[PDB]
RNA sequence: AGGGGAUCGAAGAUGAUCAGAUACCGUCGUAGUCUUAACCAUAAACUAUGCCGACUAGGGAUCGGGUGGUGUUUUUUUAAUGACCCACUCGGCACCUUACGAGAAAUCAAAGUCUUUGGGUUCUGGGGGGAGUAUGGUCGCAAGGCUGAAACUUAAAGGAAUU
RNA sequence: GAUUGACCCUU
């Protein structure tokens, strides 16, 4: 949020989970970034290129970060066949 | 404070349940409180099984054993060790040794 | 038995909301209820919702986001003015810079500060935030 | 996006098999697992071997995006998966944790055994229970060998395979050594298979 | 009173793991090295120290023993444990797979040898 | 979990929920035009009879009524509807 | 003289991370102290109290003193730190060093208008430790601070101008009031607005970014 | 003193007084 | 839904469970019933005159053994009769 | 009140240990314990947890039903009316590991969805005692039950066992 | 499962 004459303030907008789409708080130290490096009709990781997720602690000892990461990851395209929106 | 969340008994959904006396003191204790234990044993105490086995007229003689149950309240089972006190993380073990 | 049905529509959501879910089923779908979404919808609340037919009430299945902090009402439906709205608004919203009480005025469903710019008033139905 | 040429291969699905890793828990099943399919009569679930594959690209995709090769930690304390970590820690950075993995590892900065990782591959959370626990404070990412009906809380990936069977577990961790040296690219042979055997992560009694 | 002191047994260790092929199972010589191959400050205390000494050589030279690792045993446990035989324990030994296998696989779309078995119950 | 389609469910899923579990609730039911052997006599009857039905030819009754289906009789031929 | 031993700890001592944001925005764990001392040479720390606890033995009452004591800079960042010792100057260090450790950011907001700088807090916001609960609500310009006086200091430490609260509870139990306003703060970055609901790209961590400056 | 042994005392002294106001009304 | 009614013409019930529980209030009850009027010692006012009786055989509290006087007074306007306390060192001129 | 009255047994008789023992322990033993009409209307009458409605990690199990699976026995192993075994809905008595959450904690899938405070509704409490007393009603044969205070006194009394 | 009843002073 910024005042009347632009000049953005509160510096530090912070992340927001991928997954719920909720503030990951300055010590949540339970969330996480999954990086995922991408191929380019090679088989080989190019380096400094990965598609990146922020996964909430809240999520992650819910239990439901592998099928989180299952859907953001078919939903991106670098998943096939293993998550199924109709359970 | 609540010490079990059994109360000490089982009961859930009877409200009443008739009662019992203790084998050692006749003291009254409700049937599902009860410590009742079940003494199955040799009737030769298992000692004098060759005397009885040499002294039988009947060959293979199948040596019957005596079956009761012996119901004891809280304060006489405690005191003849049949339960302790245990610790409290442990008193939830509903599982016998 | 199932006295105030925004009132289970809208803590069917906050549950759902809390424990994360991205949809939610609400049973029975009332205008009211339909209205409120509505309003939600139109300020970014909670996205798409689509109402299942059944002959008997009707189901809605909310699609939520992570933006819904709290959805609530406010039971009884009490009377508000134009002075009582302030009130309202300091009571049970997080800021004056977003959150909206909502209220049913002789103009449709409404949240508070639509009910400002048409001047009209009514009865509190809820908040959102 | 995958080139569809890292799908399942007859060859590895042959390795599979004969793994028995398509071969889950029993009737007990967890919720949070979707791999199953068409539960098997006698109660043995049938673990789906070509989301396993696709989890384990998926993993093998997150070990070659993490820069630093050593940083990626191997957990294991099974007796059948200690010589798989081994093993894997041989063949890539991956250092490992073998046997019992002392707590206030990934905490307690002043201890001999303190790493500060950044990926941990956990051969099974309900036995590895500690390092998922204390990862879970130092924001370590999780992949782990996941059964049908392990304790898929505070993983972040989960890869559906046997953890009952020897050849499962060390089958998987070939996989994943494989494959995180395909991506990397020092395995040049991308069509040619690799010549390590994958009876290599197999434990030996006597 | 046979319990040895920490310090003690904990010398005999560090000995053992880093001086393991210089000395031998007999106690007379294993103290007569001891003595400089380790700086003491007691003639009972070096006697102590070379006997749980002589006792770990004993138990090493039948079955190995924990909490000890040298060179030569941690070359030996290498050797072994990157050994393996060239017949393979994956290949056709003959597959017993079931129905639910069977049609897994094709609905994967893949085709292998495989037997037909029916469903246990 | 924590994403699906309610709006869409699998096929499977909404046969094992009960009947009034269901998006939107319908019955489990359904009917049936038995025939006795011999004379066809073709007559429509409900699953769940509660009621001795017979036709008003002769004594010739279809089904006997039970705790949920009706138990047919051992000679006749069932269709669905 | 330092020679941290954590991977962030060594990066902040080479200088790769300039300003505690990004810590705050990586949500990394902080251990050492002298990192948030080097990213805030602005924090002033003073005890908030001491008091004796004493623990029986079959020899008299073993004494050691609670300190409670709030780290904090004039604007934006604040911690609070709780520590038992035997010596009341060891338990005020030790405390020193955990509220630096536990530093976080706060969410100033304005009450309306947007003229100025920010001056209070964005949103209500509520913390509870014990049975003490502590609600700061946003107060217009000039108010200034309408709090008992722990937790008057610990707003002011933040960086807080003007702002409004209410307490529920045994509020004399200092240390409970203070966690639960310190909760309180921590909330305010927690709290989701429509001014934050747009989508950021999730940068790399600093870690990850400079993993290539490590021993090997 | 248990409480039950009280309220036994106290009704005593209830009884007392109820016939001592008897004999005097 | 938390005990009291909270229906829209409940208003009744809620202010007659109100007056109820008023009285469990030590003061409310004392103001509404009149007890500083009818039972107080200083007929519910701040000071009161009254004339030193006599001498009683009276122990104080913890900790002491002093057995001199507290004054009884009997007040003018009720008759009531009060035990006060001399309240400085020196008791002894005033109480003639 | 009338039946009944084996046993056990407030009272009591009585032997013992005891400084004392009209207590514990021993043996008897009226009332009672059992019924029939009429009263009584209390209990740690407890889950110390009001009722109705909705929604929120997951499970080994169990009771009443019980969509289904050309899965077993006497009869005919080669139609058939058993019962068990496994998916599994529904309604119950309950149970099993951090916390999503709650709480002062013990602990609680409710004691959660409560300072982000409103689904409907009934009852009750407002420091400890005096006191469930006095008094007035009212019901009762009585014992007593329900309603039910003040004067006065008091700085704690209490709730979780942290060492 | 006997008889072991009692013990005037401060945080």
């Amino acid at each position: 949020m910024e005042n009347d004459k632009g000049q953005l303030v509160e510096l530090y907008v912070p992340r927001k989970c991928s997954a719920t789409n909720r503030i990951i708080k300055a010590d949540d130290h339970a969330s996480v970034q999954i990086n995922v490096a991408k191929v380019d009709e090679e088989g080989r990781a190019i380096p400094g290129e990965y598609v990146t997720y922020a996964l909430s602690g809240y999520v992650r000892s819910r239990g439901e970060s592998d099928d989180s990461l299952n859907r953001l990851a078919q939903n991106d395209g670098l998943l096939k066949n293993v998550w199924s929106y109709s359970r | 404070p609540k010490k079990r969340a059994s109360n000490g008994r089982n009961k859930k959904g009877r409200g009443h349940v008739k009662p019992v006396r203790c084998v050692n003191c006749s003291k009254s204790i409700p049937k599902d409180k009860a410590i009742k234990r079940m003494a199955i044993r040799n009737i030769v105490e298992a000692a004098a099984v060759r005397d009885l086995s040499e002294a039988s007229v009947y060959p293979e003689y199948a040596l019957p054993k005596t079956y009761n149950k012996l119901h004891y309240c809280v304060s006489c089972a405690i005191h003849a060790r049949i339960v302790r006190v245990r610790s409290r993380e442990d008193r939830k073990n509903r599982a016998p040794p | 038995t199932r006295s105030s049905v925004l009132a289970d529509a809208l803590n069917a959501i906050n549950n759902a909301e809390k424990t994360g879910k991205r949809q939610v089923l609400i049973r029975p779908s009332s205008k009211v209820i339909i209205k409120f979404l509505q309003v939600m919808q139109k300020h970014g609340y909670i996205g798409e919702f689509e109402y299942i037919d059944d002959h008997r009430s009707g189901k809605i299945v909310v699609q939520l986001n992570g933006r819904l902090n709290k959805c609530g009402v406010i039971s009884p439906r009490f009377n508000v003015k134009i002075g009582d709205i302030e009130k309202w608004t300091a009571n049970l919203l997080p800021a004056r810079q977003f959150g909206y009480v909502i209220l049913t005025t002789s103009a449709g469903i409404m949240d508070h500060e639509e009910a400002r710019r048409k001047h009209v008033s009514g009865k509190i139905l809820g908040f959102v935030y | 996006s995958l080139p569809a040429t890292f799908d399942l291969t007859p060859e590895d699905a042959q390795l599979l098999l004969a793994a028995n890793t398509h071969l889950g828990a029993r009737n007990v099943q967890v919720h949070q697992e979707p791999y199953v399919f068409n539960a098997r009569p006698d109660g043995v679930h049938v673990i789906n071997v070509g989301k396993t594959w696709e989890k384990l690209v998926l993993a093998a995709r997150i070990i070659a995006a993490i820069p630093n090769p050593e940083d990626v930690v191997a957990i294991s304390s099974r007796t059948f998966g200690q010589r798989a970590v081994l093993k894997f820690a041989a063949h890539t950075g991956a250092t490992p944790i073998a046997g019992r993995f002392t707590p206030g590892s990934f905490t307690n900065y002043i201890t001999r055994s303190f790493k500060e990782p950044r990926l941990v591959i956990v051969t099974d959370p309900r036995s590895d229970a500690q390092a998922i626990k204390e990862a879970s404070y130092v924001n370590i990412p999780v992949i782990a060998l996941t059964d049908l009906d392990s304790p898929s809380e505070f993983v972040d990936v989960a890869i559906p395979c046997n953890n009952r069977g020897k050849h499962s577990i060390g089958l998987i961790w070939y996989l994943l050594a494989r494959e995180v040296l395909r991506l990397r690219g020092a395995l040049v042979d991308r069509t040619q298979p690799w010549s390590i055997m994958p009876d290599l992560y197999f434990y030996r009694d006597p | 009173g046979r319990v040895r002191t920490k310090t003690v047994k904990r010398a005999s260790k560090a000995l053992i793991e880093r001086y393991y092929p210089k000395l031998t199972l007999d106690f007379q010589t294993n103290k007569r090295l001891c003595d400089e191959i380790a700086t003491i400050q007691s003639k009972r205390l070096r006697n102590k120290i070379a006997g749980y000494t002589t006792h770990l050589m004993k138990r090493i030279q039948k079955g190995p023993v924990r909490g000890i690792s040298f060179k030569l045993q941690e070359e030996e446990r290498e050797r072994k444990d990157q050994y393996v035989p060239e017949v393979s324990a994956l290949d056709l030994s003959r597959l017993n797979v079931d129905n639910q296998t069977s049609d897994l696989v094709k609905s994967l779309g893949l085709k292998l040898p495989l037997s037909v078995i029916n469903v246990s119950a | 979990v924590l994403v699906q389609d309610l709006l869409h469910p699998t096929a499977a899923s909404e046969a094992r929920k009960h009947k009034l579990k269901t998006l939107v609730q319908g019955p489990r039911s359904y009917f049936l035009d038995v025939k006795c052997p011999g004379c066809l006599n073709i007559t429509t009857v409900f699953s769940h009879a509660q009621t001795a039905v017979t036709c008003e030819s002769c004594s010739t009754i279809l089904c006997t009524p039970t705790g949920g289906k009706a138990k047919l009789s051992e000679g006749t031929s069932f269709r669905r509807k | 003289g330092w020679v941290p031993v954590t991977k962030l700890g060594r990066l902040v001592k080479a200088g790769k991370i300039t300003t505690i944001e990004e810590i705050f925005l990586h949500s990394l764990p902080v251990k050492e102290f002298q990192i948030i001392d080097t990213l805030l040479p602005g924090l002033q720390d003073e005890v908030m109290n001491i008091k004796p606890v004493q623990k029986q033995t079959r020899a008299g009452q073993r004494t050691r003193f609670k300190a409670v004591v709030v780290v904090g800079d004039s604007n934006g960042h604040v911690g609070l730190g709780i520590k038992t010792a035997k010596e009341v100057a060891g338990a005020i260090r030790a405390g020193i060093i955990i509220a630096k450790l536990s530093v976080i950011p706060i969410r100033r907001g304005y009450w309306g208008t947007n003229l100025g700088q920010p001056h209070s807090l964005a949103t209500k916001t509520t913390g509870k430790c014990g049975s003490v609960t502590v609600r700061l609500i946003p107060a217009p310009r000039g108010s200034g601070i309408v709090a008992s006086p722990a937790v008057k200091k610990l707003l002011q430490l933040a960086g807080v101008e003007d702002v409004y609260t209410q307490s529920n509870g045994k509020t004399r139990t200092l240390e409970n009031t203070l966690k639960a306003a310190f909760v309180a703060i921590g909330n305010t970055y927690g709290f989701l607005t429509p001014n934050l609901w747009a989508e950021q790209p999730l940068p790399v961590s600093p870690l990850d970014i400079y993993s290539d400056e490590a021993s090997a | 003193m248990r409480a039950k042994w009280r309220k036994k005392r106290t009704r005593r002294l209830k009884r007392k007084r109820r016939k001592v106001r008897a004999r005097s009304k | 839904g938390k005990g009291k009614p909270r229906g829209l013409n409940s208003a009744r019930k809620l202010r007659v469970h109100r007056r109820n529980n008023r009285w469990a209030e030590n003061n409310y009850k004392k103001r509404l019933l009149g007890t500083a009027f009818k039972s107080s010692p200083f007929g519910g006012s701040s000071h009161a005159k009254g004339i030193v009786l006599e001498k009683l055989g009276i122990e104080s509290k913890q900790p002491n053994s002093a057995i001199r006087k507290c004054v009884r007074v009997q007040l003018i306007k009720n008759g009531k009769k009060v035990t006060a306390f001399v309240p400085n060192d020196g008791c002894l001129n005033f109480v003639d």
